[PDB]
């Protein structure tokens, strides 16, 4: 793997709360919608796999 | 009976006391334009004092003209260094 | 400029170059610290809508919002500038006498409530606008509507009365 | 609440004075050097750091 | 600014020194003349009128005294180290408020200021007591400074509590914060707690019989070195000086004055603009107080920069005072603690109930939704 | 300048001129003229318990002045720092 | 329907059931445990307690006479410590998807469609600040996993719970949508 | 002598209240922090004692698309 | 990168760090190899944000440029100091003018 | 026409001279050099709570209050002070204790140069960052100045909660430095 | 350029240190006084308060190993009489 997957994703919710200026924190629906797809798929291929082979 | 003479020394210290906040506030009110000084100061406070003083040329200046006057929007201060940052 | 707090600052740069012709010129705000306070809660009865769309539209462009925000800035200080106007138009003695009371009161809003309850009364009187705190506690008297305030320096006299508009 | 109703207008008198002085360095650069030089590969306007100043300040 | 900054600067810091160090001297004078009222006698009451000038006749005397002290093998530290111990002395009086921010440094981590000034003291106390040669007193000096690193654990530990509170490092917010309640109400037993940690740190007697141990076995061939110094004796008594007046700015009002012009304005209702001031109370009439000549006076003294800002230091003073005599009456009452018992009370007893109070005191505030905000008001 | 830097230099001054007046006017007279005990180790131990508890209460006062924001989960957080120490 | 059921960026792990929530709460911890977790943690937390006075009885101690009281004391609190820790780490791994969950997605999806129907948060309200509640959901996230290491529970009603809630709304829709043409029908 | 714990409970509590009791009420004190903690929050919220709100400590910005204001604009000035 | 700056707010180059995790997650894979060479100018902009390198260089020279721009062209008369401070004062009309040249 | 940027002094909100930094670095080496040259291990230690000391000033100084009144407080207020117990309690001959100083004259001149030379590239331009001089420029914000903390308050509103994890293992390691130092000291009993 | 400096001299503390195990504990304590007064310099230049949290840890680990360092060199001390190093 020449590919690092983040352990923690969830540094991008990081960030003080308080004296934020207006335009600070970056527009990051482009990666929501990332790990969005990262979920419905993986849960696709579970349901996928433990539903059409439990008949 | 009451040791007044044990108490001088009390109502000196109290005296003390008395005289550097008497003194103390009479210096800082003048040295603020003869208007009470400004006490817990954070950087809001601080900045506005600085536009106060960009309106008038004193950092305790008080104007209430809707208009600022001509020159005011190059007066804004940017503060200059050496070394720290 | 950075904004990081100065420790060894000496010297100040000065740039008299004017913004460039392409963009409007307007007038700026010329109200000192303690008068914008006086007027601060009758500027967000009237200008929150323009004061909270500045504040979207750099929010909308992330780190290009000094420009491409522009013409919503000089809206805000068209809005601030008509109450400052509109204050001094109607209310000038009772705003004079609240701002210059803030001025010796380390500009803390407790300290002048008898000063702040008369502007109150003139300017909902004169422009109909009133102030509000939001999301304030339900169980208990607005505090700026409080007949003694604890952390004053002086005591509120009794027969100086909060402003409740409509009474 | 006292100081947002007024960081509206605070901040607008600065994004102004922003444009200014960034359009004035651009300019100051551009007779100066000939050209401009690219600090940063975004349009990001990043608040400057160092300054070109005089060699001397007024004389006092 | 009006006028220069250097000039302002100058003015402030005399203003504070000058009073401080006449001050210092008649704690002096006036721990004698306590103690001999309390011991059925009279204090100094000749050098000077009535003794007034006893502390000046001291001072002067130590200063033309010879001074034998060792001079070999170390120079510097037999003349320049007690006098940097009287500075760490006056360190800690320049973030005193005289009311709302007046004070030479407002600071915001104004008390973690003078928990750093004070954890210098041990210095004063650890060096002294190495000039001495005497294998007994030397490890009475060691004990001294043992007793004062285990009482600051208590001083810091109890600070922590009023901390919580207000909110704020600050002195003045500290003390503006108590214009609600002065906090010797709500947190009774840490005051308690503060002043005799207070007495401990500051070596005074029941706690010095360390220190006090070292006259006993000099002998027949050495002696101190304490002798024809004044610095350790200012450095002494402006300590004790300073730990009242930081015990009044935590636990009493500070610089505040219960003000009865608030109990008026309840109490009158009969305003009249005549100048009669008539008052709707039982002992009331109609008063003849004159418009012209004192009522117009009267309100314009009162709000006056020097009047306002005299009553604030008068308070402050009063207050200091009252605890400057329960520190002079403290050693008049009772005999000394040893080492070991000192020690069982700080490590045994008091730092125990410190740490259970820790865990108790932001438990209820968070049960009463009272958490301040940390953020410059007030 | 500042206050703060003026009042050091003013007792700096003070504290000299006292060595001057011991130095100038008092006397001065020219003639200024080994065993082995085992130390107690109570003595380490005042230093090592003040020490480490010294550094505990020291990661606290930033809890005091942090309140507000902390709310209920810094609360639980810093009870159990407090537990183990 | 929030228009936005995926809210946060979310760790997805492999694993071979489905995921019901990256940080329930204790008490939906507990309240799923099925009752064999019971018996699992019971029987753990007698076995130090009587690991110890095994070893005792096959090769004594030689300790004085109240040496051994206070040890059972220790290795009895250690019991019910290490007791309840894999009785809620064993229900808990269903929720994590890294246990077989059948069971409890049913009784997820009802609750969950339950109290979306009622109007409900979906999680519960929080009295901490929607940042603290980041804070907090972050610290929780997959943290039974370190039970071994240091010991974490979810006391929070934050939202993010890495999964995405519109199977939820969806089936309270159609839900919904069923009831009212019963209504309509008589 | 001096009671045990584990064998009578009460009366090693009596016996640390009067012989140990700085020891003691240490350990009663500390107690009482997990149990205002427990106790009195849920009464507040029974006798209506609700929370303050917080208090801002950033530009409070509302959710939503913007508004479409119309109004002081440069023809305005 | 923390997100946490000294005055309670957030850190001065935490955008340009998110600006450089969101690029390289959202173009990077096993997939493609070269995806992640788009967060190569994005993680320059990161490292001078933090560093100040290139605008160190860029206003250096231009500061030579002006000094001796500025050091040879003639001077009329230099507004003093003091004039510069009442620039923009409501009673120092006269001031302004001498600085703005107008 | 006249020069368009202008420079002028700051009359009352103007801030510290720059050179104290430069004296104070001056002592900090000073202080040092005496340190590590010093025969008497109380000396030693008296040259070190000098360090300390001008290295918590050279932080005060730039902004750094709490951190720098923290190394007061641990450092010269704590730490020194077990050292001087311990070192005013053994026996100490100070002979023993001096080795001939000037036979490793040339290895000091070899393993300064070698990593003075390496270590200084890695570190960053901020750093190094002190004939045309750059001067840093700085200016006001608003919206960031709405509530602004002391860097106590903006450690504390992470310390306890974001990064808690650090404070469970600094509880940790506090609490082995006391159980192990006292029980390899004491005599039970 | 003082933290490298000041880095030195704790490395020079090693280099000329034959008998004093003393100055091995007393530069060890400059050394981690120059990286953390490192870590500071650059978190003021960065604006980032994890810089600053970063040197509290580093400070109360350094309080700790001066507790264990001193417990242990008082053990060794008392079936020693001596802290000297024979040479
Ligand atoms: C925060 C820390 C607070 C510590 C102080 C708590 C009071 C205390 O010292 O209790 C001992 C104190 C002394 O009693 P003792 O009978 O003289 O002690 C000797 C016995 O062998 C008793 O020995 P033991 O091991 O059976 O009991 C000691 C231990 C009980 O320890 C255990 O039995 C298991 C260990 C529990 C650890 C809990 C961690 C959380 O007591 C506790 O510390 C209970 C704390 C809850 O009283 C108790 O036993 C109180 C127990 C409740
Ligand atoms: C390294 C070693 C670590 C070892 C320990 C591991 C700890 C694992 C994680 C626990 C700490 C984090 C959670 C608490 C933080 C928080 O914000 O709580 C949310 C919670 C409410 O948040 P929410 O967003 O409404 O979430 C829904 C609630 O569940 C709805 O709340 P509620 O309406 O049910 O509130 C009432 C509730 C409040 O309690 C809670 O809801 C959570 C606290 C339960 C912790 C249980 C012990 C740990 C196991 O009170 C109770 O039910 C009685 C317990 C009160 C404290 C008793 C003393 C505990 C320590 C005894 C030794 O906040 C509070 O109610 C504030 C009080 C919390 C105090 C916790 C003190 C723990 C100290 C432990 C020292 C050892
Ligand atoms: C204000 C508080 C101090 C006031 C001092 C007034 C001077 C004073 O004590 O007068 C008596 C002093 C003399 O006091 P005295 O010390 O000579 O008193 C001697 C009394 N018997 C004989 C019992 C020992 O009057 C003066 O000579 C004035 C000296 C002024 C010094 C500077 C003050
Ligand atoms: C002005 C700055 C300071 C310069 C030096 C000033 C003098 C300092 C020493 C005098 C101050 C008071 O110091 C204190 O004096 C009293 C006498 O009154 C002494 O007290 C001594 O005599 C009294 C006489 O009744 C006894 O009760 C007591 O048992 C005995 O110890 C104290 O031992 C000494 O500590
Ligand atoms: C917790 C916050 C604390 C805020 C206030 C901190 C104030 C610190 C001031 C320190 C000044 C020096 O501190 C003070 O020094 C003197 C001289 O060494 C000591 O005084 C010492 O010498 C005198 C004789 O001259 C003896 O009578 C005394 O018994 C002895 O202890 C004091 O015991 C000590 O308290
Ligand atoms: C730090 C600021 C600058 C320094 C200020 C203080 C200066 C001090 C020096 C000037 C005063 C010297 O003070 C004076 O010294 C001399 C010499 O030691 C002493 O002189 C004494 O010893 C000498 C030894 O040669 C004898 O010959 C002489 O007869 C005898 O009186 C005096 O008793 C002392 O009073
Ligand atoms: C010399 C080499 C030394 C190596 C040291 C480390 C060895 C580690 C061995 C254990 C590996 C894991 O062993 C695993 O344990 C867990 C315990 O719940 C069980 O695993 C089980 O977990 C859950 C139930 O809890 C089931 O949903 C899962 O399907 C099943 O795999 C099995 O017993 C075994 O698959
Ligand atoms: C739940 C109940 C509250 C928890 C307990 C509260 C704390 C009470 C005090 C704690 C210690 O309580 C008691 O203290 C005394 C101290 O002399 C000791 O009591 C005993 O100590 C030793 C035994 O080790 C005996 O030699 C001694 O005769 C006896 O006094 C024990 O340490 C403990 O039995």
């Amino acid at each position: 793997s020449r590919h690092i997957e983040l352990k923690y994703p969830e540094v991008f919710s990081h960030g003080s709360p308080f004296n934020v200026p207006a335009g600070f924190y970056p527009n990051l629906d482009h990666v929501i919608e990332h790990y969005r797809k990262q979920h419905l798929e993986e849960e696709e291929r579970k349901a996928k796999k433990l539903a059409a082979a439990a008949a | 009976p009451v040791p007044f003479e044990t108490l001088i020394p009390y109502g000196i210290i109290i005296a003390m006391f008395g005289v550097t906040g008497a003194g103390m506030a009479k210096v800082r009110h003048m040295f603020n334009g003869d208007k009470r000084h400004r006490w817990s100061v954070d950087q809001w406070d601080k900045q506005q004092m600085e536009r106060d003083r960009r309106l008038t040329g004193h950092l305790r200046g008080q104007t209430d003209n809707p208009i600022a006057p001509p020159g005011f929007e190059f007066n804004n201060p940017w503060k200059v260094x050496x070394x720290x940052x | 400029m950075a904004t990081r707090k100065p420790a060894f600052n000496q010297h100040v740069l000065l740039d008299t170059t004017p913004l460039p012709d392409s963009i409007p010129k307007v007038k700026e705000i010329g109200a000192s610290s303690a008068p914008l306070l006086s007027a601060s809660f009758f500027i967000g009865a009237r200008c929150k809508d323009y004061n909270d769309d500045y504040m979207q539209c750099k929010n909308e462009n992330p780190g290009r919002g000094e420009f491409e925000c522009l013409k919503e800035g000089r809206r805000v200080t068209r809005c601030a500038r008509s109450v400052l106007k509109d204050i001094n138009t109607h209310c000038l003695e009772q705003f004079r006498a609240h701002w210059q009371c803030l001025d010796n009161n380390n500009q803390q809003l407790w300290q002048c409530r008898p000063a702040e309850w008369k502007l109150n009364k003139c300017v909902y009187e004169n422009l109909k606008l009133e102030k509000v705190i939001p999301d304030q506690p339900k169980n208990s008297t607005p505090v700026h509507l409080r007949q003694r305030q604890i952390f004053a320096h002086h005591a509120i006299p009794p027969w100086e009365r909060p402003f409740i508009p409509g009474q | 609440w006292a100081r947002i109703h007024l960081i509206p207008l605070l901040q607008a008198e600065e994004d102004r004075d922003h444009v200014r002085r960034y359009l004035a360095d651009q300019a100051r650069e551009k007779g100066l050097l000939g050209e401009n030089i690219k600090v940063y590969n975004s349009d990001r306007y990043v608040r400057p750091t160092f300054a070109v100043t005089p060699s001397k300040p007024a004389q006092e | 600014m009006s006028y220069s900054q250097t000039i302002n600067s100058l003015v402030e810091v005399v203003l504070v020194l000058v009073p401080s160090l006449v001050g210092i001297a008649y704690v002096t004078v006036g721990e004698r003349k306590t103690m001999g009222s309390m011991q059925r006698r009279l204090g100094p009451n000749a050098v000077g009128i009535y003794g007034l000038l006893q502390a000046f006749a001291d001072a002067l005397k130590l200063l033309l005294k010879e001074y034998v002290g060792p001079t070999q093998a170390n120079l510097v530290l037999f003349f320049l180290g007690p006098v940097i111990t009287l500075i760490f002395s006056l360190l800690g009086y320049a973030v005193i408020p005289y009311g709302p921010g007046l004070a030479v440094n407002d600071l915001s981590t104004g008390i973690l200021y003078m928990l750093a000034v004070s954890s210098l003291a041990t210095y004063g106390i650890l060096l002294a007591g190495w000039s001495a040669n005497s294998k007994y007193a030397f490890l009475g000096s060691l004990r001294s400074t043992a007793q004062l690193i285990s009482y600051e654990l208590v001083l810091s530990s109890s600070i922590l509590l009023v901390i919580m509170l207000s909110g704020s490092l600050s002195l003045t917010v500290i003390v503006e914060s108590q214009r609600a309640i002065w906090y010797i109400l709500p947190l009774l037993p840490v005051f308690i707690i503060f002043f005799i940690g207070s007495v401990a740190e500051t070596n005074r007697a029941p706690f010095d019989l360390a220190e006090a141990e070292s006259e006993l076995v000099s002998g027949f061939m050495t002696e101190h070195a304490a002798v024809i110094f004044v610095f350790f004796f200012l450095a002494e008594y402006g300590s004790i000086v300073l730990m009242c007046i930081l015990t009044s700015i935590l636990f009493l009002g500070g610089y505040l004055l219960i003000s009865l012009l608030d109990i008026i304005y309840n109490n009158l209702l009969s305003w009249i603009v005549i100048g009669k001031y008539i008052i709707f109370i039982f002992p009331f009439w109609g008063p003849v107080f004159i418009d012209l000549g004192l009522y117009e006076i009267i309100s314009y003294l009162y709000n006056a920069p020097t009047v306002e800002g005299s009553f604030y230091g008068l308070s402050l003073g009063v207050k200091t005072s009252i605890l400057i005599f329960v520190f002079i009456w403290t050693r008049a009452s009772f005999p000394r603690i040893r080492f070991d018992q000192l020690m069982s009370f700080c490590w045994t007893v008091l730092l125990p109930i410190l740490f259970a109070l820790i865990v108790l005191v932001p438990c209820i505030l968070y049960s009463f939704n009272i958490f301040p905000v940390n953020i410059s008001l007030l | 300048m500042s206050a703060m830097s003026i009042y050091i230099i003013f007792v700096s001054i003070i504290a000299i001129l006292f060595l001057a007046i011991d130095l100038i006017f008092a006397p001065h007279n020219p003639y200024k003229e080994q065993s082995r005990s085992p130390f107690n180790i109570s003595f380490f131990i005042y230093g090592l318990v003040f020490l480490l508890l010294d550094l505990e209460i020291l990661l606290l006062y930033p809890f005091a002045v942090s309140e507000y924001v902390n709310s209920a989960y810094g609360l639980a957080a810093a009870l159990i720092f407090i537990g183990i120490i | 329907t929030p228009t936005q059921t995926y809210q946060f960026p979310s760790k997805t792990v492999k694993t071979d059931y489905p995921l019901i929530d990256n940080d329930p709460h204790f008490t939906r911890v507990i309240r799923y445990a099925r009752p064999s977790d019971y018996a699992h943690g019971l029987a753990a937390a007698a076995a130090g307690p009587a690991a110890l006075w095994l070893m005792e009885r096959i090769s004594p101690s030689q300790v004085g006479r109240g040496g051994f009281a206070k040890a059972m004391r220790l290795a009895g609190f250690i019991g019910l410590a290490g007791g309840f820790l894999y009785f809620y780490q064993r229900s808990i791994l269903r929720f994590y998807g890294m246990s077989e969950n059948a069971r409890e997605v049913e009784m997820d999806m009802r609750e969950m469609t339950d109290r979306v129907k009622a109007g409900l948060p979906l999680y519960g309200e929080s009295r901490l600040s929607p940042a603290m509640q980041g804070v907090a959901a972050r610290q929780s996230r997959y943290s039974a996993l370190f039970f071994g290491v240091m010991p974490w529970f979810n006391f929070v009603n934050h939202n993010q719970h890495g999964v995405d809630t519109a199977k939820y709304y969806q089936q309270a829709e159609r839900e919904l949508e069923a009831e009212r043409l019963a209504r309509e029908q008589a | 002598t001096t009671p045990r714990f584990w064998s009578t409970p009460l009366k090693y509590c009596r016996w640390a209240a009067r012989e140990r009791p700085a020891l003691f009420f240490s350990v009663v004190i500390g107690a009482l922090g997990p149990v205002t903690l427990a106790t009195v929050p849920p009464l507040r919220r029974l006798i209506g004692d609700v929370d303050a709100a917080p208090i801002p400590l950033t530009y409070p910005i509302p959710p939503g698309p913007r508004k479409q204001l119309k109004g002081y604009d440069d023809d305005t000035e | 990168a923390s997100g946490y700056g000294l005055n309670g707010g957030p850190s001065r180059c935490f955008p340009f760090w998110q600006e450089l995790l969101a690029c390289y997650v959202t173009n990077s894979s096993e997939d493609n190899p070269d995806g992640k060479n788009k967060c190569i100018p994005v993680m320059e902009d990161y490292y001078e944000c933090l560093h100040h390198r290139k605008e160190a260089a860029r206003v250096r020279a231009l500061q030579a440029a002006y000094r001796e721009a500025e050091a040879k062209k003639l001077q009329e008369n230099p507004p003093t100091a003091g004039q510069i401070r009442n620039l923009g004062l409501l009673n120092k009309e006269e001031d302004t003018k001498k600085v703005h040249c107008a | 026409s006249q020069i368009s940027l202008l420079l002028l002094k700051e009359i009352y909100t103007n801030g510290s001279t720059h050179i104290m930094l430069d004296i104070l670095s001056v002592l900090a080496v000073i202080s040092g050099i005496c340190v590590i040259i010093s025969k008497n291990p109380i000396v030693s230690v008296l040259h070190l709570i000098g360090l300390f000391a001008y290295v918590s000033f050279y932080l005060i100084l730039i902004g750094l209050n709490f951190v720098g009144l923290s190394y007061l407080i641990v450092y010269i207020g704590a730490v020194s002070i077990l050292f001087l117990f311990i070192l005013m309690l053994i026996n100490i001959r100070t002979s023993e204790l001096q080795s001939n100083t000037s036979n490793s004259i040339p290895l000091t001149i070899l393993v300064g140069i070698i990593i003075s030379s390496f270590l200084f590239k890695m570190l960053p331009y901020g750093v190094i960052i002190s004939k045309n001089d750059l001067f840093f420029i700085t200016s006001k914000i608003w919206d960031g100045a709405l509530a602004e903390n002391n860097h106590i308050s903006s450690i504390g509103n992470i310390m306890y909660t974001n990064y808690n994890v650090w404070l469970i293992l600094a509880s940790f390691i506090l609490l082995l430095a006391m159980v192990g130092a006292i029980v390899i000291t004491i005599k039970p009993r | 350029n003082i933290t490298l400096i000041l880095f030195l001299i704790g490395i020079l503390g090693f280099v000329l240190n034959r008998k004093n195990i003393i100055l091995m504990l007393i530069s060890i304590e400059i050394m981690l006084l120059s990286i953390t007064f490192l870590i500071l310099l650059s978190s003021l230049n960065m604006d980032d308060i994890i810089g600053q949290t970063y040197a509290i840890y580093i400070i109360v680990v350094a309080g700790a190993e001066s507790a264990i360092g001193l417990g242990i060199l008082v053990a060794f001390y008392r079936l020693r009489g001596s802290i000297a190093i024979e040479y």
